[PDB]
């Protein structure tokens, strides 16, 4: 029962993700190490292996949430995905931080011993950062109040989890879950962090005569903890998250690959839809380049692609089932623009 | 047709997973948004429920509120997980929440697809495991609402960035013909200015305009 | 005093000045005598509007009795330099510099109100000093007068000779007269 | 009254003045007579822009009938000091100090508008008092004239003798005349057919 | 922890955990040790008037 | 806690390709590895 | 009141409204629509099941 190596894990991620090499390496290494730390549960030696949590940083539509989903497909251990915007400081009605473990239990069929060995992805972590702090003498519930709560969760402590869809109360119907071995992957699309990094890199001395005068992914790859402190994260929180993985933005060429190279590519999805209907669908290379430009022009990223394709094939998909003796459909660059209709081959 | 065609072939043996496409309905009040969703549910014998985003704007224990939607569907579905997963959900007044970012974040997780725990056939007390696990990935969600300000946004972009000068075309007699054609040109960029979240727009690729 | 005006955005109500609100809609005002400071301000507004959206048309309202020529030429050169078509409108009146700027607008986008009044005349100047400097300055104002007449003829489409004959002395023109002179494309009587 | 404009930043909307908004795009305006206060302001802006980005070129629009010399030398020295190439543009007119600053821009980045008019002449001055003090002030203005003529010849590339003959009296020049004289490098008739920027 | 009436938790819960370690042997718990981490997270925000009650 | 981050980054690449590697019995980390100038020295036996 | 009242003007021609013209619950509940009830706390579907609205 040999464990899968990071190369195998990365190959699986490549099937669904395109263009994030460092993040894939980090996740693959983290997952491999996770399996190794769990295998030696007894660990008969004078050593206790300590987990290293991940921190994903990348613009919107880069592949953060997608990377998490891909792991779930190839993860034996329970994997859950959570959002930090809901989470609030204990005592406030918004939400609590124990709900995360509750979702994890649901994925493990409420098998505590099977959840402690799980992985947790926390999305929208940047929202918790004090961005426009304006000191909180009254209170700080959505921000610093959540980071403080997570600290022990990430570090590892027994957590009181309600049975199902309940909130904390004097009720003693709580089962204890230990997060010492649970791995956390906090992912956030930090906005304005590049400016903070540039300031540090290009701080200079002054503005006068005597003073001295000095890519997003490349800029973000120089991220250090101090850059995150100024962004609104407590030094304690970064310590809980040693590892840091940066995700570069998707170029026009990358979008073209996303259309066909992935296993669940947009083009493949529609081809299957037509194929089960008895029709063959072909996308010309020119069409894919055209779709990428439209998405880039609208600043919709990779998400926009589904909309471009749906609109282009709306008329075709409407008349295709009733249509008979139609074996193939060809899309050209003009079809994406809307000037012409897709060509149909009759057999 | 496409959403249910995917359910008809759930396996679809190939190396391809068929991602769900949700619908966004834009139009004025009383224009027939809810009627279209209801009529489809009558045509296709599937459970249909209706939710209002404004009620959910409170932003407190959103998970329970969004989960309740699913619970409402199960009651109409006769507590049938298979039938309930095929149901149609219509959300109204989705424009009002925009500016409630937390509300949108909770909603998109429900729209993208997730597993929800619903208590079975009520009951005084029941164990956690007994709770039924239904998946929202297979449920079609329709989001509606009237976007009054959006029309002006499109004009500012599509047409001249005017509206106050002499040349400015403000010959507005409440005809609404100009508004209908302008909304047809709606793009994600326009919704972003209105206050919607890009993640939410991406889960609503299909945009139908009344 | 300048009254403030609230603009209803998506979420955040924004307070704007009456002149800034119109600027956001690509509308510039050219009121009072034409000097260097006001001209610099108009130029800045044009450049700012161009950077935001260079494919949207700009509007310039003109109510002025004229002024220095260098300032007017700077405004004129800027309008012909930027990509956006500068639609000039005449409100109240437009003297020599105002009229030169009025007719300088984009072809087909030059308007004037029905009761507006345009005035065109030769440049004005003067000097006090030695004869040499006087002769030099005389040639300069003469070169300017010739250059201005060429541009006036180019936008109106009239003959340079006719323009020179009409500019030797103060010439007044109503909105209809300007339309037949080529100064203004059309009149905005009502909406 | 200066109109206020809104800029959509990542954090949110921000209000700025029209002259400040343009400064954010590395654009400075030198309008009106050249004095010490306005010159000091221009100096502060140049230094601020240099610190912001020392590689990008700084655009300076000039519409002025001239003024004090000392104030102009401070601006001139600041331009020749900083690393950024100060692209000077002439709007309306450029008198002696304006022209000296116009030609003082970075080589190949000096522009003039089609209907602009440059003017060059020798410095102006005067003094009242004893003959000794008069002689002192006379020598100083003469040294200034020599220094100004030398710099004009260096930027334009003309001969010092030619500059001295042309500066003895008020000399006017149009955009084409300036190009052949070396005051300016090229003319800016439009934005979408030259693309010098 | 919370202020005895709010949703978060109760302070007495601590003792409950202590009893678990001692197999609910009270006499064996009363002589125990307790460690309250993140004690700086519960603190007035340098405000003596305390305009609103800080339940957390 | 910073130490965990440094050690993780230096050995990130090595851990990724170590299982694929065969016949590797020892890994040595020099001062240069932390700086990034050089790579860990691997002994094959 | 908020839904159907736009306030009053300030000029001469504007129609100033006093407290006596407040248009209280009497004659103000007939204009009620389902949106007002939902804000009050009722369910939208619940209202649709009760089309008849007898106002006293
Ligand atoms: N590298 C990629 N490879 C393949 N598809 C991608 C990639 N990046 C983005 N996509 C597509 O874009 C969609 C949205 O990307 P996500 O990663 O889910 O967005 P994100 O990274 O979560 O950013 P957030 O969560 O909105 S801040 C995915 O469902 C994919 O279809
Ligand atoms: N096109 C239509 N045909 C028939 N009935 C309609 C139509 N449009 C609206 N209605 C009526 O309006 C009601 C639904 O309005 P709806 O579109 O739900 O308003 P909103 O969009 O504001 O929710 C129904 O009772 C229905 O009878
Ligand atoms: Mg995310």
């Amino acid at each position: 029962s040999a464990l899968p190596t990071p190369h195998e894990i990365r190959n699986h991620l490549d099937d669904y993700v395109i263009g994030q090499e460092q993040a894939k390496k980090v996740l693959a290494v983290a997952v491999y190490n996770h399996y190794k730390r769990l295998r030696n549960g007894d660990t008969s030696n004078g050593v206790e292996l300590g987990k290293s949590n991940i921190l994903l940083i990348g613009p919107t539509g880069s592949g953060k949430t997608l990377l998490a989903e891909t792991l779930a497909r190839l993860l034996d251990v329970p994997f859950t995905m959570a959002d930090a915007t809901t989470l609030t400081e204990a005592g406030y009605v918004g939400e609590d931080v124990e709900n995360i473990i509750q979702k994890l239990l649901q994925k493990s069929d409420y098998d505590v011993q099977k959840a402690q060995r799980g992985i947790v992805y926390i999305d929208e972590i940047d929202k918790i950062s004090r961005k426009s702090d304006n000191p909180s003498i009254t209170r700080d519930v959505s921000g610093e109040g959540v980071q403080q709560a997570l600290l022990k969760l990430i570090e590892g402590t027994v957590a009181a989890v309600p049975p199902q869809g309940g909130r904390k109360h004097p009720q003693q119907e709580f089962l204890q879950v230990d997060t010492s071995k649970i791995l956390f992957i906090c992912g956030g699309a930090f906005a304005g962090l590049d400016k903070v990094i540039s300031h540090r890199v290009e701080t200079g001395s002054g503005i006068g005569f005597g003073a001295t005068v000095k890519s997003e992914g490349e800029l973000l790859a120089q991220v250090e903890p101090e850059d995150l402190i100024k962004f609104g994260l407590i030094p304690e929180f970064i310590g809980r998250l040693p590892v840091v993985a940066t995700l570069n933005e998707l170029s026009e060429e990358a979008l073209i690959q996303i259309l066909k190279e992935p296993k669940n590519a947009l083009t493949k999805q529609y081809q299957a839809l037509f194929n089960l209907e008895g029709v063959d669908l072909e996308f010309r290379d020119e069409a894919l380049d055209a779709i990428a430009k439209k998405a880039m022009a609208r600043k919709t990223g990779a998400r926009g692609l589904r909309s471009i394709v749906e609109a282009a094939l709306l008329d075709t998909m409407y008349d295709l089932p009733s249509m008979e003796d139609v074996e193939k459909v060809v899309i050209d660059e003009s079809v994406i623009d809307g000037q012409s209709e897709p060509l149909l081959i009759y057999g | 047709y496409n959403h249910y065609k995917r359910l008809r072939n759930g396996d679809t043996s190939n190396g391809v997973e068929l991602g769900k496409s949700n619908i966004l309905l834009i139009g004025p009040t009383g224009s027939g948004k809810t009627l279209l969703a209801e009529t489809l549910a009558r045509l296709l014998d599937v459970p249909f429920t209706m939710a209002d985003a404004t009620t959910l704007t409170e932003a407190g224990y959103v998970g329970e509120d969004v989960e309740n939607i699913i619970q409402k569907l199960l009651q109409k579905s006769d507590y049938d997980v298979q039938k309930a997963q095929r149901g149609i959900v219509y959300i109204d007044e989705i424009d009002k929440i925009s500016r409630g970012e937390g509300v949108q974040q909770a909603l998109l997780k429900l729209i993208e697809g997730t597993v929800a725990a619903v208590p079975p056939q009520g009951g005084r007390k029941h164990p956690q495991q007994e709770f039924l696990q239904v998946d929202t990935s297979k449920i079609l969600f329709i989001c509606g609402g009237a976007f009054a300000g959006l029309d002006k946004v499109i004009s500012h972009r599509v047409e001249t960035g005017s509206g106050i000068g002499f040349g400015a075309t403000v010959k507005a007699k409440s005809d609404k013909a100009s508004e209908g054609e302008l909304l047809a040109q709606v793009e994600p960029e326009d919704l972003i200015k209105f206050g919607l979240i890009p993640e939410f727009i991406g889960r609503l690729p299909v945009v139908a305009t009344l | 005093l300048v009254p403030m005006v609230i603009e209803q955005t998506s979420r955040g109500e924004r307070s704007f000045d009456i002149y800034s609100r119109l600027l956001k809609e690509r509308v510039i005002f050219l009121t009072g005598q034409v000097e260097d400071h006001m001209a610099n301000l108009i130029v800045a507004q044009m450049l700012f509007l161009e950077a935001e959206n260079p494919e949207k048309d700009i509007y310039l309202y003109i109510n002025s009795p004229g002024g220095v020529i260098t300032a007017g030429m700077s405004i004129y050169d800027t309008m012909q330099f930027i990509k956006p078509d500068v639609s000039t409108i005449c409100m109240g009146q437009a003297a020599s510099m105002g009229a030169f700027l009025l007719t300088a607008g984009a072809k087909g986008k030059r308007f004037c109100l029905p009761n507006s009044r345009v005035m065109i005349h030769q440049p004005l100047g003067g000097y006090q000093g030695q004869a040499t400097d006087i002769e030099i300055h005389a040639r300069e104002i003469l070169k300017v007068k010739g250059r201005m007449n060429e541009l006036m003829a180019l936008h109106t489409g009239q003959s340079l000779e006719q323009i020179e004959r009409d500019t030797e002395r103060d010439r007044f023109l109503s909105a209809p007269e300007a339309v037949e002179y080529g100064l203004v494309d059309s009149i905005l009587t009502h909406r």
